[PDB]
RNA sequence: AGGUUAAAACUCAAAUGAAUUGACGGGGGCCCGCACAAGCGGUGGAGCAUGUGGUUUAAUUCGAUGCAACGCGAAGAACCUUACCUGGUCUUGACAUCCACGGAAGUUUUCAGAGAUGAGAAUGUGCCUUCGGGAACCGUGAGACAGGUGCUGCAUGGCUGUCGUCAGCUCGUGUUGUGAAAUGUUGGGUUAAGUCCCGCAACGAGCGCAACCCUUAUCCUUUGUUGCCAGCGGUCCGGCCGGGAACUCAAAGGAGACUGCCAGUGAUAAACUGGAGGAAGGUGGGGAUGACGUCAAGUCAUCAUGGCCCUUACGACCAGGGCUACACACGUGCUACAAUGGCGCAUACAAAGAGAAGCGACCUCGCGAGAGCAAGCGGACCUCAUAAAGUGCGUCGUAGUCCGGAUUGGAGUCUGCAACUCGACUCCAUGAAGUCGGAAUCGCUAGUAAUCGUGGAUCAGAAUGCCACGGUGAAUACGUUCCCGGGCCUU
């Protein structure tokens, strides 16, 4: 806002894994207040991502996340007539949050049975960077590659 | 904008009520249609008495009525003739045995129900409404209200377009619930049409 | 619709008339409000006027009938259809 | 909208009708009736103004000489549509009109009565007096009681110009200290209702006033 | 409200205590499964008989100052309008405004 | 090209200059708000609920109409309500006062009538009582009067919406100006705040702001049943019992938060920033509280009221009908479109509230809605009363489905004189649209949104509405370039 008073809110860690940011993840895959549920579909994900992956589940997270993250955003101003998207560093906190909400969006659009299904099959595909969360990620880069001048 | 009522804000801070009585749900309705008819009963036959506050009481099973007034003399009577006269109709509107009350008003010109009554009277008959705004406003700061506002609202001098009218001398803190604001209202039923008063009269905090 | 313990609901005045006229034989048609009052058996073969809150309608009970309302058969508003 | 006709412009069509009508029964050259067919239609159109096309029908209907008495009666009813009934005083303002007499008594008036009332007149036997309520030109509600005659004789009637049953009618002047008064009036109808029927012109009715 | 309306009600209420006796019995005849069906039906016509105004369903709650058919409240026997100028007066014990 | 000289008729009662207070600007500056940005969930599409417009109708009663009408008056239209229509009726009268006259009042019944009501019958015949009587209340007859939800909210009172809980709006005295006016109230900082400090032809004051008030977060004291059970004793394992007053909780009285303390910055200021302690920190959270005024804003249908109008009718009574109509348009909601789900089974954890023409257990009976019987409870006791989401397990497998639940047929229950028009609910069967909604548009910054249930008022019955209560419980705010609105100063 104006005032610019704004402070950061605590958050607990998820009791599995011990993680803030997985708890960040549940809270974005969360719906309709449901923690529970969610917290069940994101552990079961992580459980069968690990097994494909060989790896820990908070690697195997990180992993898809790195390739989701992005460095920089386009945030449009006008200017006269026309409106220029102006390319903006994105904050890490920001980054992570991006990544996130976009890797729960893709996997809702996926076609799996299952949201726990459809979040790990995203997951491995972030991770080899052939899912449609990393498309948005290289998206967003290039609409600020386009518009570097500015 | 509209404004709270003054007496109702301040109800159980520095304000009491003026009928203090317990009754269930059963009886909770009857109770209160039977004080509307007593006060309004009182009202009209001490008309001129210049009554103030009818408090009415429910003690057990019998109903005290206390009726404070500027002349009590009046509402007594002589030999306390007229206060028997009203306790019985008074027992037969309750329904129940009677008792009557009459509790003198000092300072008549410091109390905002006499006051309204007074300005209305003199609009009744035909006395120019500023005088008698300004003479009350005077009067209760002679008397020695913190602060006084008279307002009255309606066709003011017969004119065709009605106007509101405010007088306001020293403190009024409508806000402040602590501050002892007496408020009132009186209508004054003319020729023209009903112009109605209000009066404020602030006596201190606490 | 009505309890079955309670039985079926008739006017006192509506079951009157229908005795008489049954009584009496082929009678003019018998004028009742009593659009609540169901149609018995004893009825049919009768024309009841039902009034529809303007004018009594004609109504001959037939078989069919029995076991509903009066005020089925009669219709309380009108209705040529809009801008016909 | 539908024209509106004064009464006794109404009395005038009703009576141009008749007459209208009288010529297909006795006059027989087709001529003369053609003449007074466009006399009475131009008549008719003139009262109206203007002619919708009920009046047009009607006229239509009018115009034939196969006009018969009942078409007649249907064509007038229409006709009566179009006219604007007497507008009756409230009872306080009747009173103000006749401040002279205290708590007067108005009878009851036929909607149709008033329809076709010019001039509203009403008679108190205990009074010896009609008490007529006009509009005048100015259009202002006059008011005023006059003796009427308990005799009644056959002769022409002064405000419609008709023979009828009729009474003196005598108006009498504000009396002076002196307690000489003038008192002027003609015979007229005793029925005000069958007068207001029969007088055509609104003008006559006037006369009469300004006689008094 | 209008004078006839208060007047109706009044009616209601009297033939409401007049009759509440009776209807009840006859209620009470046509709801035992044991009672006889000539008793029951003759129950149901003899209701019928006993006048409408009789039933206190037909009795509508009105403000008892103004005679307001709507904004009862069934503790006051007053109508929204009344009640809060009661209120303010404090005409109406206990009653204030509540803030939580 | 035109220049120069230069009229009149006719027409208007002004045109005009300067300055003033506002308002306004696609003028400037400075702040601020779910204003934008950043997010989350919606509305607009479907079906249904509900209101409105329109159309229709005998009537579909009246009012509310940008925000600030449209689940609004109405916290609940089958009859009643009801104000509307149709028909049947009454005229000092449904409701008052007064007077005369006759009858206690009433109570029980008969016939006709849709009823209103009318014609009857029978039974009471009291109460006071100067055995003069009253007045109890029925009549009957006048006539003063009654009556009107009839009209004007642009004649009004009262009450209410609104800008806006925005920080403004003013007065006295002094001073300045011929004056309208100005000053104070501007200026420098600062605040949520005309908040505060400083300066200052102003000095003061009032209404606003804030505080005082309610509630919530912590603790203490008193009290200890109907509420509680730590330590004991005993048990029917249930605070269940004997007990204890520890604890929770109940509700009265207190304590606590003050920028108080500390550091830095700031004009040796107000203040701001951080920090410590603390349950709580700088307005701790929520609420009540709404300045001078604005909109001839809403309400003559709560009520009151000037004027006007009707008065055998614009008053009053009754039955039936209507207010529920349905080519259509719109507002607000409810339920969906599924798998973060549906269904089955098992199994946890609330708050708040209501109740005697009431809440009604248990038990029995019914597939069920319910029924019968019958405790207890005017309530920390009894009853309503089951929390649901959740969790475990199983199943369904992406289908117009084991999604959805409209519609309709049949059969019932209950309330009520009475559910045809036109109730709610249950059972069996039926199984529509809908697969996430064009242009456009709304709410929300935290215990919030979202989602999940629970209660209450109104009320015979009749909630998807309204009001209230807990459960679970987010995302995001870089910021002020932009949009919109508001405040202050300047032009
Ligand atoms: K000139
Ligand atoms: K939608
Ligand atoms: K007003
Ligand atoms: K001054
Ligand atoms: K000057
Ligand atoms: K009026
Ligand atoms: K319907
Ligand atoms: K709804
Ligand atoms: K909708
Ligand atoms: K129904
Ligand atoms: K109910
Ligand atoms: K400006
Ligand atoms: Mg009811
Ligand atoms: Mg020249
Ligand atoms: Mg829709
Ligand atoms: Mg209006
Ligand atoms: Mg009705
Ligand atoms: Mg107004
Ligand atoms: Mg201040
Ligand atoms: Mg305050
Ligand atoms: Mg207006
Ligand atoms: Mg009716
Ligand atoms: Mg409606
Ligand atoms: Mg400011």
């Amino acid at each position: 806002p104006r005032r610019r008073v704004i402070g950061q809110r605590k958050i607990l860690p998820d009791p599995k894994f011990g993680s803030e940011l997985l708890a960040k993840f549940v809270n974005i895959l969360m719906v309709d207040g449901k923690k529970s549920t969610a917290e069940s579909i994101v552990y079961s994900a992580l459980e069968t991502l690990a097994q494909r992956s060989g790896k820990s589940e908070l690697e195997a997270f990180e992993v898809a996340l790195e390739n989701v993250r992005p460095t920089v955003e386009v945030k449009s101003r006008r200017v006269g007539g026309s409106t220029y998207q102006v390319p903006v560093e994105v904050r890490p906190v920001r980054r992570n949050a991006l990544a996130m909400r976009w890797i729960v969006e893709a996997a809702r659009k996926r076609g799996d049975k299952s949201m726990a299904l459809r979040l790990a099959n995203e997951l491995s595909d972030a991770a080899e960077n052939k899912g449609t969360a990393v498309k948005k990620r290289e998206d967003v880069h290039r609409m600020a590659e386009a518009n570097k001048a500015f | 904008g509209q404004k709270v009522h003054p007496n109702g804000i301040r109800l159980g801070i520095v304000k009491p009520w003026n009928s203090t009585w317990f009754a269930n749900t059963k009886e909770f309705a009857d109770n209160l249609d039977s004080d509307f008819k007593v006060r309004q009963y009182l009202t009209k036959e001490l008309a001129k008495a210049s009554v103030s506050r009818i408090v009415i009481e429910r003690p057990a099973k019998s109903i005290r009525v206390t009726i404070h007034t500027a002349r009590p003399g009046i509402v007594i009577g002589k030999k306390g003739e007229d206060v028997e006269k009203l306790r019985k109709v008074v027992a037969d509107i309750a329904g129940v045995p009677a008792q009557i009350n009459i509790a003198e008003v000092r300072k008549p010109e410091l109390d905002a129900k006499l006051v309204a009554d007074s300005i209305t009277s003199q609009l009744e008959r035909r006395v120019m409404f500023r005088r008698a705004m300004k003479r009350a406003v005077q009067n209760a700061m002679r008397l020695g209200a913190k602060g006084i506002k008279v307002e009255v609202s309606g066709r003011l001098g017969g004119a065709e377009i009605a106007r509101t009218e405010w007088y306001r001398e020293g403190r009024v803190p409508l806000h402040t619930l602590r501050a002892d604001i007496d408020y009132n209202t009186s209508e004054a039923h003319t020729t023209y049409g009903v112009i109605g008063v209000k009066v404020w009269i602030f006596k201190g905090e606490i | 619709p009505r309890s079955l313990k309670k039985g079926p609901f008739i006017d006192l005045h509506l079951l009157k008339k229908v005795e008489k006229a049954v009584e009496s034989g082929d009678k003019k048609p018998l004028r009742t409000w009593s659009r609540r009052s169901t149609i018995f058996p004893n009825m049919i073969g009768l024309t009841i006027a039902v009034h529809n809150g303007r004018q009594h309608v004609p109504v001959f009970v037939t078989d069919e009938m029995v076991g509903h309302k009066l005020g089925e058969f009669a219709p309380t508003r009108t209705y040529r259809g809009h801008a016909a | 909208m539908k024209t509106m006709i004064y009464p006794h412009q109404y009395n005038y069509i009703r009576s141009v009708i008749l007459r209208l009508k009288n010529v297909y029964k006795t006059v027989n050259d087709k001529e003369t009736v053609k003449v007074i067919q466009s006399e009475t239609y131009n008549d008719i159109n003139e009262i109206f103004g203007h002619i919708d096309d009920d009046i047009e029908e009607s006229l239509k209907v009018l115009m034939n000489i196969r006009l018969s008495n009942k078409e007649i009666e249907a064509i007038l009813n229409k006709f009566l549509e179009y006219v604007v009934p007497f507008e009756l005083p409230s009872p306080q303002k009747l009173q103000k009109v006749f401040k002279k007499v205290k708590k007067i008594k108005i009878p009851q008036f036929e909607e149709y009565d008033l329809k076709v009332s010019s001039f509203v007149g009403w008679n108190e036997l205990a009074s010896n007096r009609k008490y007529i309520i006009y509009y005048d030109e100015k259009k202002q509600l006059k008011g005023l009681y006059g003796e009427i005659s308990n005799q009644v004789v056959k002769g022409f009637c002064t405000i419609c110009n008709k023979e009828s049953n009729v009474s003196l009618f005598m108006k009498k002047s504000k009396t002076n200290s002196d307690g000489q008064y003038v008192k002027k009036g003609d015979y007229i109808c005793r029925d005000s209702i069958h007068c207001n029927k029969q007088l055509t012109d609104i003008n006559q009715f006037y006369n009469f006033i300004d006689k008094l | 409200a209008k004078q006839s309306m208060k007047a109706r009600e009044v009616k209601r209420v009297a033939l409401a205590d007049k009759y509440f006796a009776k209807r009840a019995e006859l209620k009470a005849i046509i709801s035992d499964v044991n009672a006889s069906d000539e008793d029951r039906w003759n129950a149901v016509l003899k209701l019928q008989t006993l006048p409408r105004d009789s039933s206190p369903s037909r009795q509508r709650n009105r403000c008892r100052q103004t005679g307001r058919p709507h904004g009862f409240l069934r503790k006051f026997g007053l109508s929204r309008i009344k009640v809060r100028e009661a209120a303010m007066r404090g005409e109406i014990p206990g009653l204030k405004k509540a803030s939580w």
